[PDB]
């Protein structure tokens, strides 16, 4: 309390963006610290004074303690050649999970075309594909071939199964067997253990969410007449962004975490390519004003997005956002896609109609994205940032 | 709470009573736990596998399934939960007294904090029913209309009831009109719930209306509130923000 | 197959032959074996594996050419694959019998229950709805032209498709008259109602204000002028007000029906004008038209399936043409308009449907009312554990066949297998759905097929499958990229009440509405949980029609008052001068009270007085029926009351208990025991014989006491030789109705616990289906007299489909009172003598007043003198009341009851004035004097009164509650200083003797020094076998308790050994103890006579009386409902005085058998609380240590 109210400097490091970096001395000891009991000390300030900021200064605890450079591997891209080549054994299963929604065969689809090994993919759910599946697992433990079994979190039972085969069974030394799932419950505990994990997640952003959309549509689509069409996929792909992103925010900015994933996406695109067909007519060119606008933002707010919303206020939020994005206006060259973004400057939607230059807006985006683009205040990433750090102190607790 | 003649006709008498119901349970429930973790780690209690599990749970510090009985905010600690029962018993004792040796009419003049009841929703339809009948109003007639006092202490009208420990998430309420803030969560001082006769007068587009959400989560939405735009701000910007109120933070 | 009907060889001649040469070939193989059994012998009959190898290929053969035949019928007819097996085999085989297959109709199609026959059942006029309603085909189907089953049930669909599609055309083309008019003439618009069927007369409408919309919106789109709409508005309003005015007049119930379809409709088609007109729509492709259910009707279209077309947003349906009979109707609320958006853009996008919410929110409702209304068959599956996993996929394959939609009630309800398969199965279906939409499909050859059954099965474009879900939770993962998900979680009650309040002639229909929705809150949420209670949408709209019911009930009083006066009679001018805030409060209390515990009536008045303030609920008079219930009560000594008086509550109850048989066929009470619930039933049945002059005949069936198969019957497996149960045998003896019984009043009380195991075949019968299904395969019809009955205690093991199907009467404890007990008691003291038997009991009937009776015996006198005595301390705040309230403050070895421990006093009482009377008898000089007997009975009644309220408390209790007695008191009480007033006897005289004078000082022989036989007399042997003879002078089940080695057993034997005329029997109880050991008890012991009266059960030995000793009677285990059923029996064999023969199905009424008890307490281990159905007739006595004076003395 005495070097709190002493300390003159004080108010405008506890206001800093980044004051985990220059946490002020305010412990008194016998004896100077050493570095690491600094770091403590510091940790130990930032949890009363600045727990957003925990995290950080936790990073910085590692940092003093196991090296600057301890974690610097995982920000680099997973390299899956050097660790199935040798790491991972023949009989060792490689399990790829990812979050709910997101693929990662084609992370391993990219390892056997630039390795020039032969890999066969099956899709399992069925009986036909748990046919194909085995054969196809004998043929490659006979020949050292790989497989790749998709979305194996649909037949637990069979999972199991598999498990049970590969610990007796004895592969050859180029064998490798890929599985790849969502991250569910149903996952049984023995093929965890018995099979190297790997967890992909998307990379979080506006930017990388629109990338994402714009590579899964494909070209022709967005590319069929009118040539208005284009830009509103990039109106529905911004809208896409702008509210999965906002899901991180939960539950500032959805009440609950909804499941808006690719089949909204894909329902939202096959409305519009209907009603701008309907409207259009074979015209190469329409109107701003004869786009069916209410058409786009009645089915979206009650039926392909809304569906799943049944809090009234996230579908006041969900109303809101579609007569913001979707009207007229976001026709013009000054169309505003958020406004009062970091305070100041507000981000403007491309002039261009083609798709390309709609893609090469979304590439040239500034790489600073904050919570003022989803249209929530930029203290709500403050607000995540503590709720991490509380969530991390608990995990710390569960492992005591 | 000693149920009488004419305690039983009063709706909030009612309410009061079955929150302190509800409370001693989970209080004795609660003690009976913490004293045989205590007379185990003491060392003249054998480990039952309850009790290893408990054990286990509050060294760990996860929340006993056993425990909270009531709604809680999800994946919070037992230091919070053991902390926010506290508060809440300690204001249900403070209710207690008041049904006691204060009277029944007392309950009307008590300033209730939402987030200790373990259903506000019913608190505030029992101060809506109170409202009805003690005007002999019909009940669909009432509306709630929030005034948000800063003075300490003030007056209650008739149909005006105190409610305190709101919490306005992203906005000040200054003169009983909110303006966009960039804090994280301010503090509404004391909050007068005003049960008034319904009126068929058009909504404003500078009024908001904000969800009284029950905890951070924002998983239990207890009523909603008419507050009164302040300044050139648009009511889309409070929904996009996120502004809300919580019983409790 | 080959033996069930005989037409079966007809179809397959071959397979008839074939199997008759096996059958031939293994039944002699058969013969061979029954000659010589033993195993050895039949593995060396010579060549009889290579014969059984045979056999067992050539009956594959046969059973699979009998499968591919059921296929191929089922392939040419795809409805057949609504049908099991069974049924199919019964269709096809019952050629000849057309009207065997009525029963299978409901199942194959969606609201035709029959089919209209001709005279010699050769042509089909027509099909019939389950209501009654009838479609008459154009052109009727010819059987005796088409005799294959398939081909003519064929052409029988596709003349009902064809003949609703020319009666909807013609509909619609008188319609559009009433459409373009500007005032409908009642008559007229009633005479076109009841010419049509009600979805047709629906469509109709629906079509013309489409239409008239459409063309509204065209002329708009030049002319600018919102006149047309404003006209198109009117119509509506104008119509809709004739409407109103037909469905406050009386209607038949088929016409009122449509009148509330038309009315709903109608209602939102204003709102829908409404909308269009605020929002000034000017194009008929604006979003704000083309988001709403529009109907484009072509009748020059060939081809019938595709003559009308449904259109919402982007997607466009074809009527179905399917009859849906008389469907009900759903207020078409904005929730139920986005389902409806939400679920037509899945079916366009080739996507399934999956409303998710919690239950009663209208998810499966909505989709079954958006299947209808695009004139679809819907067939909803109850995901539940009653749930047809095994006929799962043969019902894919004929949703995919015929086209026809499924929804799965609780698609998370499934258990993890069955969810697992059933998902598989949807997602192909699903994927062959998807596969219809793909763009570059050849259209001209679409053979789209699914694996389903291991065959590739066509999928019709036009089925779908719904998958309704319950959050707390999700699709399955393999359907959640199929389906589109829906938050149906708040319905619009609100809107639901008013359109409801509507179209049942409430003109306040929007203002009884906003009262009426938050008052179901309320109860919903300030009623005490309980599980008959029902504040949801369902039952909401029960109380609104039941509202519009007594509107009508007092309109058409109104009416004929005024008939029978000189004054005019108008219809609007009753309904105008009319509250209807009454009438709804009038029709909740009448719902909901019966069904309300006792705390919970204040509360839902108080509640109800807050949302309609000054309304009062006025109960309505019956002075008849009231008259007839205060004589009854004054025959069986019962108390009445009116309204705040003594019995004013019982009398109310029963008064619902009227209305409830009234209205309900089936109907259950579920107060607490010693409530009055029997009482009640049986004052009713007795005034309703002297009113109405029915002849009223009850028959108590405890469904426990014997087993389901003894309750409902069983056939034999092996020989199919069919029994009939307990009920059963009642049902089919009513419905014969040999000796009138039809003509006479027929209550089917139970009497027993409910579980969801023998009341299962009773849910039929309970349902409004009034039928009973028997494994035989008869099907038993509920006759209107008929009245099933449930006298219950509690609701904690009864399914919620039980308690839905019944009308509820709770008897809450407080509605019979300790004062009216205290009546009854005084009163059967005062008239019923207690010496006197068979004589002077039937004297009670044969004489109203009993004049000149009134010395009938010195028994009577002795107690009516006793009565008078006893007066004083039987008041309302009399020693009694106040020792009552005071035990059941302290603590006992058993639950205590009021009416245990009343039942036991009253024994007392009743042995005190036999003690009065054999003292006169030993006395004829000197007759029992009035100042002595007035001591006698005073301290008899304090003696009484410790022994019965204290007989189960510990010594230390026993004492408390003497000193009690003492402080509230002034009779004389012993002065001893330091020993309890229960150690006291009240002799003869009026003064108190100690119990220790009466111990003598045995001695006993050299051997049998500690024998189990040899009891020494002590002071707690001696009070208890008093206590024994007290109790059992009367008959009742009098169980001791108390910890082992206290003495029960011993004490029990000796002082019933020491009874001469007592025949003591051994029945020691266990965990497996059943009701059949008492059968072979009395089988062993006792023999049936068949008096006239009817078969009575007595002791083989004349004059002696046989007591049952039953040693521990705690110990029979409970079932997995807890209940004890050898205790039921004991209860219904001491209560009704007799039991039902299992073999016979007849009453068998005791003659000279009782029962005696022994129990540890139930605390311990192994040992189960009795019921306090059985407690309330057996006197419990805790039988404690004997203690060191009573030891010393012993040993
Ligand atoms: N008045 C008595 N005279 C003689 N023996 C007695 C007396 N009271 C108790 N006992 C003795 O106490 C024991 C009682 O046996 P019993 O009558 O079988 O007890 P219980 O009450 O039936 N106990 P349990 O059946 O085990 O719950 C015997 O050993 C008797 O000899
Ligand atoms: N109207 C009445 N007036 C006076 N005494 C009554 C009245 N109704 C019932 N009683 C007394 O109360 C006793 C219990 O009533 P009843 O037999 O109808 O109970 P029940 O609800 O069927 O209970 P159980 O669950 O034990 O079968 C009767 O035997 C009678 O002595
Ligand atoms: N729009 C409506 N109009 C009239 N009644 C409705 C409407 N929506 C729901 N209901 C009523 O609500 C009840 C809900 O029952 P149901 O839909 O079968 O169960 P669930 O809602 O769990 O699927 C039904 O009895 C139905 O009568
Ligand atoms: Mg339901
Ligand atoms: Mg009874
Ligand atoms: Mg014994």
């Amino acid at each position: 309390i005495a070097k709190v109210q002493a300390d003159e400097q004080f108010g405008i490091w506890l206001d800093s963006s980044s004051p985990e970096q220059t946490v002020p001395y305010l412990w008194s000891e016998e004896t100077p610290a050493t570095p690491i009991g600094q770091a403590i000390h510091r940790l130990l300030l930032i949890q009363a004074f600045r727990p957003d900021r925990l995290l950080a200064m936790a990073h910085m605890f590692v940092s003093t303690n196991l090296g600057e450079s301890f974690m610097s591997i995982m920000e680099q891209p997973l390299d899956l050649t050097h660790i199935v080549g040798t790491e991972v054994k023949p009989n060792t299963p490689v399990l790829m999970c990812s979050v709910p929604g997101y693929d990662a065969s084609g992370h391993v689809e990219d390892l056997a075309a630039e390795q020039n090994t032969q890999i066969t993919s099956i899709a399992i759910g069925s009986a036909e594909g748990f046919n194909q599946a085995d054969k196809a697992i004998n043929t490659a433990v006979k020949s050292g071939r790989w497989v790749m079994l998709k979305n194996v979190h649909l037949a637990p039972g069979w999972l199991m199964q598999l498990e049970k085969k590969l610990h007796s069974l004895q592969p050859h030394a180029c064998f490798r067997l890929f599985l790849t799932m969502e991250i569910n419950p149903k996952v049984p505990v023995n093929l965890l253990r018995a099979g190297r994990i790997f967890v992909f997640e998307p990379p979080p952003g506006v930017k990388a969410n629109m990338l994402r959309t714009f590579s899964s549509i494909p070209v022709s689509r967005i590319c069929k007449s009118p040539n208005e069409r284009a830009r509103l996929y990039f109106l529905l792909a911004w809208f896409h962004a702008i509210i999965q992103e906002r899901l991180r925010y939960a539950p500032l900015g959805w009440s609950k975490k909804y499941e808006f994933g690719e089949s909204d996406l894909r329902s939202a695109c096959d409305t519009v390519d209907t009603w701008l067909d309907d409207t259009a007519k074979g015209r190469q060119n329409i109107s701003p004003d004869k786009i069916p606008w209410s058409a786009l933002k009645t089915l979206m707010a009650q039926s392909i997005y809304g569906g799943r919303v049944d809090n009234e206020f996230d579908q006041r939020l969900l109303n809101t956002f579609l007569e913001r994005l979707f009207t007229t206006r976001s026709f013009d060259s000054e169309f505003k896609l958020a406004c009062k973004v970091d305070g100041h400057k507000d981000i403007q939607m491309p002039d261009g109609i083609r798709r390309e230059e709609f893609v090469q807006w979304v590439e040239l985006l500034p790489d600073t994205q904050t919570p003022s683009w989803l249209g929530l205040p930029n203290n709500a990433e403050r607000v995540l940032l503590t709720t991490q750090g509380v969530d991390m102190i608990s995990k710390m607790l569960k492992m005591q | 709470l000693k149920r009488t003649v004419e305690n039983i006709k009063d709706p909030l008498f009612r309410f009061f009573e079955r929150e302190v119901k509800m409370g001693a349970k989970l209080l004795q429930d609660v003690r009976q736990d913490l004293a045989d973790v205590v007379q185990v780690c003491e060392g003249k209690k054998k480990q039952t596998n309850y009790l290893r599990t408990l054990i286990n749970e509050l060294v760990k510090g996860i929340l006993p399934r056993s425990w909270s009985h009531y709604t809680v905010p999800a994946g919070m600690t037992v230091i919070q939960w053991v902390s926010d029962f506290s508060e809440r018993i300690k204001q249900l004792q403070n209710i207690s007294l008041a049904a006691a040796s204060g009277g029944a009419k007392e309950l009307k003049n008590i300033h209730v904090c939402l987030g200790g009841l373990f259903v506000p929703e019913a608190y505030i339809t029992a101060t809506r029913q109170y409202v009805a009948q003690a005007n002999s109003w019909s009940l669909e007639e009432l509306c709630l209309e929030v005034n948000v006092t800063t003075s300490q202490g003030a007056t209650l009208d008739a149909c005006s009831f105190g409610v305190t420990g709101l919490k306005l998430q992203g906005a000040t309420c200054n003169n009983n009109k909110l303006s966009l803030s960039n804090a994280i969560s301010t503090a509404l001082p004391l909050t007068q719930l005003r049960w008034v006769k319904q009126t068929n007068t058009e909504k404003k587009a500078s009024v908001v209306t904000l969800p009284v959400y029950l905890n951070f989560t924002r998983a239990d939405l207890i009523f909603t509130v008419d507050f009164e735009i302040a300044t050139k701000e648009d009511p889309r910007s409070f929904y996009e923000r996120g502004v809300a109120v919580l019983c409790t933070e | 197959i080959f033996t069930g009907s005989a037409d079966i060889k007809h179809l397959l001649p071959v397979e008839t032959q074939r199997f008759q040469s096996i059958s031939t070939e293994f039944l002699a193989l058969m013969k061979k074996v029954s000659k010589s059994p033993l195993v050895m012998d039949v593995l060396n009959i010579q060549g009889v594996q290579r014969s059984l190898e045979r056999l067992a290929d050539l009956l594959g053969k046969i059973q699979k050419a009998l499968g591919e035949y059921l296929e191929r019928e089922r392939s040419s007819f795809p409805r057949f694959y609504f049908v099991g097996d069974e049924d199919l085999l019964e269709i096809i085989g019952n050629s000849k019998n057309v009207a065997k297959l009525q029963k299978h109709f409901k199942k194959m199609f969606a609201g035709v229950s029959s089919i209209i026959l001709n005279e010699d059942n050769s042509v089909v006029l027509g099909i019939s709805s389950r209501e009654g309603e009838e479609v008459m085909f154009k052109t009727p189907v010819s059987i005796t032209e088409h005799p294959k089953i398939n081909e003519w049930l064929t052409l029988v669909e596709k003349e009902m498709r064809v003949t609703l599609a020319k009666l909807l055309a013609e509909s619609v083309t008188e319609v559009e008259i009433f459409g373009k008019a500007t005032s409908i003439d009642p008559n007229t618009y009633i005479t076109w109602i009841d010419k049509y069927q009600a979805q047709l007369v629906v469509l109709s409408a629906q079509i013309a204000w489409s239409e008239n919309v459409e063309t509204a919106l065209s002329s708009m789109g030049g002319g600018g002028d919102a006149a047309p709409l404003h006209s198109v508005l009117s119509n509506v309003e104008v119509t809709l007000n004739v409407l109103a005015d037909s469905v406050l007049m009386e209607q038949p119930p088929l016409r009122r029906r449509k009148l509330e379809h038309l009315i709903t409709e109608l209602v939102h088609q204003r709102d829908v004008t409404r909308s269009l007109i605020k929002s000034k729509i000017d194009n008929a492709k604006s979003f704000e038209w083309l988001s709403q259910m529009r109907f484009y009707f072509d009748p020059k279209q060939t081809d019938v399936l595709q003559q009308l077309s449904i259109q919402m947003a982007n997607a466009k349906f074809n009527y179905g043409f399917e009859y849906l009979g008389v469907q009900d109707k759903l207020v078409q609320t904005p929730l139920t308009d986005r389902c409806y958006l939400t679920m037509t853009q899945a079916l366009e996008a080739r996507l399934g449907g999956s409303p998710f919410g919690p239950a009663g929110t209208g998810k499966t409702e909505s989709v079954k009312a958006l299947g209808h209304q695009l004139g679809r068959f819907v067939l909803v599956f109850n995901c539940d554990e009653t749930f047809d996993f095994q006929a799962m996929g043969r019902i894919f394959v004929g949703l995919c066949q015929v086209g026809a939609w499924g929804c799965f009630d609780e698609f998370n309800r499934l258990e993890e297998r069955m969810l697992s398969a059933v998902s598989q199965q949807v997602q192909c279906i699903q994927e062959a759905l998807r596969e219809h939409s793909n763009p570059n499909y050849d259209k001209t050859s679409a053979p789209i097929t699914c694996e389903l059954l291991n065959k590739q099965v066509k999928v019709s474009p036009d089925m779908a499958i719904f998958i309704t879900m319950n959050p707390g939770s999700n699709l399955p993962d393999n359907l959640k990229k199929l389906f589109r998900s829906l938050a149906m979680t708040k319905p619009d009650r609100q809107l639901i009440a008013q359109v409801m309040l509507y179209s049942q002639g409430f003109r306040t229909a929007e203002v009884l509405a906003n009262k009426i929705v938050p008052f179901f809150k309320l109860c919903d949420e300030q009623l005490s949980s309980q599980s008959h209670y029902d504040f949801g949408l369902r039952a909401l709209k029960s109380v609104l029609v039941s509202a519009g019911n007594v509107k009508r009930e007092r309109i058409q009083k109104i009416k004929r008052e005024k008939e029978e006066r000189g004054e005019a009679v108008d219809e609007g001018e009753i309904a105008e001068n009319l509250p209807e805030q009454e009438i709804l409060i009038q029709s909740v209390c009448e719902t909901m009270v019966p069904k309300l515990v006792a705390e919970d009536i204040p509360l839902l008045f108080s509640l109800l007085s807050d949302v309609f303030p000054g309304v009062q609920y006025h109960r309505g008079e019956m002075t008849a029926l009231r008259e007839e219930l205060k004589k009854v009560c004054q025959e069986m000594y019962l108390t009445y009351g009116d309204g705040e008086e003594v019995g004013g509550m019982w009398v109310e109850k029963v008064l619902q208990l009227y209305q409830i048989t009234q209205i309900n066929h089936g109907l259950m009470m579920v107060g607490p025991s010693g409530s009055g619930k029997s009482m009640a039933w049986r004052v009713l049945l007795k005034a309703l014989e002297r009113l109405e002059g029915v002849e009223g005949v009850a028959h108590i069936i405890d469904p426990k006491a014997i087993s389901k198969d003894h309750l409902y019957g069983t056939l034999d497996p092996n020989t199919r030789e069919w029994t009939d149960g307990l009920f059963t045998h009642v049902l089919r003896k009513i419905i014969d109705s040999v000796r009138g019984e039809l003509q006479k009043r027929q209550w089917i009380v139970f009497d027993g616990d409910v579980d969801p195991e023998w009341v299962e075949n009773l849910n039929s019968v309970l349902d409004d289906n009034k039928l009973l299904t028997l494994p035989n395969g008869e099907r038993l019809s509920l006759p209107p007299n008929v009245r099933i009955m449930f006298e219950v205690q509690d609701l904690k093991y009864a399914t919620l489909a039980t308690v839905s199907r019944c009308g509820m009467v709770w008897f809450s404890e407080d509605v019979l009172s300790t004062d009216m007990i205290f009546n009854n008691f005084l009163a059967r003291l005062r008239s019923i003598p207690l010496d006197e038997g068979e004589d002077e009991a039937q004297r009670r009937r044969k004489g109203k007043e009993d004049e000149g009776e009134e010395a009938a015996s010195p028994m009577l006198q002795i107690q009516r003198d006793a009565a008078t005595i006893m007066q004083p301390y039987f008041t309302s705040n009399g020693l009694v009341t106040k020792a009552l309230e005071h035990a059941f403050q302290l603590e006992h070895i058993m639950d205590l009851t009021r009416l245990r421990c009343l039942g036991s006093l009253f024994s007392m009482l009743h042995q005190a004035c036999r003690n009065v009377a054999q003292y006169n008898a030993n006395h004829p000089d000197f007759p029992m004097q009035i100042e002595q007997l007035e001591r006698y009975i005073q301290r008899y009644l304090v003696y009484a009164i410790l022994w019965s309220l204290s007989g189960d408390s510990r010594l230390k209790m026993r004492a408390e509650l003497g000193e009690y007695i003492r402080r509230i008191t002034t009779v004389p009480l012993p002065t001893a200083p330091n020993i309890p007033i229960i150690d006291y006897e009240v002799s003869i005289s009026g003064e108190w003797s100690p119990w220790q004078a009466k111990v003598p000082q045995i001695e006993v022989e050299t051997h049998k020094v500690a024998a189990p036989d040899v009891v020494v007399p002590t002071l707690d042997t001696v009070r208890h076998e008093a206590l024994l003879y007290t109790w059992l002078a009367e008959h009742k089940p009098l169980v001791l308790c108390g910890p082992p080695g206290s003495g029960k057993t011993m004490t029990l034997f000796s002082a019933l050994r020491a009874l001469p005329d007592m025949e003591v029997v051994g029945l020691n109880f266990s965990s497996a103890t059943t009701p059949e050991l008492l059968l072979k008890t009395f089988d062993h012991y006792c023999e049936y006579r068949r008096t006239p009266n009817g078969v009575v059960l007595a002791p083989v030995q004349l004059g002696k009386w046989l007591v049952l000793f039953c040693d521990e009677i705690n110990l029979p285990d409970m079932d997995k409902y807890g209940t004890q059923r050898v205790i039921s029996f004991i209860r219904q064999m001491v209560e009704h005085g007799g039991f039902y023969r299992t073999s016979d199905q007849t009453w068998v009424k005791l003659e000279r058998i009782q029962f005696v008890g022994a129990c540890n307490p139930p605390t311990d281990p192994g040992r189960k609380p009795l019921s306090h159905r059985f407690l309330r007739h057996v006197p419990v006595v805790y039988v404690d240590y004997p203690g060191p004076a009573s030891l010393t003395q012993i040993y």
